[PDB]
């Protein structure tokens, strides 16, 4: 909406750039650490998800060997970074509180 | 019986034949290579294994298939 | 304070002239068996 706030989006945009996950053709959320409440979103997702996951993260790993990239076109652009974990891991977390918040009193 | 027949039903393939296209097969070179499609979703994996061999002609594909009777063939439902 | 100078000097060219050798040649043995890794190539067939 605002000038500064297309310029916290153009900082961003050159941070993703620069993090180079893209150039492994990675998704942002393919790149997290598998903890407990990561473990379990994994487990959440559905069958094409999953899939699509898995051969994300085997392409990555066989050019990460290799030490190769990808051509240009083929990396991930930032707009178009589907947040597919996002919300999975926000209700693992979010079952997590309550179970912390019962586990309280 | 059977000359007559076919003397009969399948004499009209001359008058004049090939002479423009003559098609000899080209020999087929065998790769040592691996194709692996993994699919988890199937029960029971399968696996086929081979070497080249020589082919048709060759005086010592008996030998080769009284070692392949000797490693033979399993199933399940075999009695032994 | 050094009489083994010579010496070391000595198997010192004997252990640069076979690292000249066997450096090379070790690589091409890893990068033998690693060629099945580095020249394999990924399909992904995801159904209908």
């Amino acid at each position: 909406v605002s000038a500064s706030s297309r310029w916290l989006e153009g900082i961003r945009k050159w941070y993703y750039n620069a993090a180079g996950f893209n150039k492994l053709g990675l998704m942002r959320d393919d790149t997290i650490h598998e903890n407990d409440d990561v473990k379990e979103a994994i487990r959440r997702l559905p069958e094409n998800l999953y899939d699509d996951r898995v051969f994300r993260i085997k392409r990555a790993l066989d050019l990460s060997m290799r030490q190769q990239i990808l051509p240009k076109e083929q990396w991930t652009k930032y707009e178009e970074d589907k947040s597919y974990l996002e919300p999975y891991l926000k209700e693992v977390i979010r079952e997590r509180k309550e179970r912390e918040e019962w586990a309280k009193k | 019986q059977l000359l007559d027949l076919a003397q009969k039903h399948f004499s009209g393939l001359s008058g004049t034949y090939d002479e423009d296209a003559v098609p000899t097969l080209s020999p087929c070179r065998f790769t040592g290579s691996q194709i692996c499609h993994r699919e988890d979703g199937l029960p029971l994996a399968h696996v086929a294994i081979a070497v080249e061999g020589p082919g048709w002609a060759h005086p010592d594909n008996v030998a080769l298939q009284v070692a392949n009777a000797i490693i033979g063939h399993y199933d399940c439902t075999y009695g032994g | 304070a050094e009489p083994e100078h010579d010496h070391r000097k000595r198997m010192g060219l004997k252990m640069l002239l076979m690292m000249g050798l066997l450096l090379p040649l070790v690589y091409a043995m890893k990068r033998h068996k690693w060629s099945v890794l580095k020249s394999r190539k990924l399909a992904y067939r995801p159904p209908k």
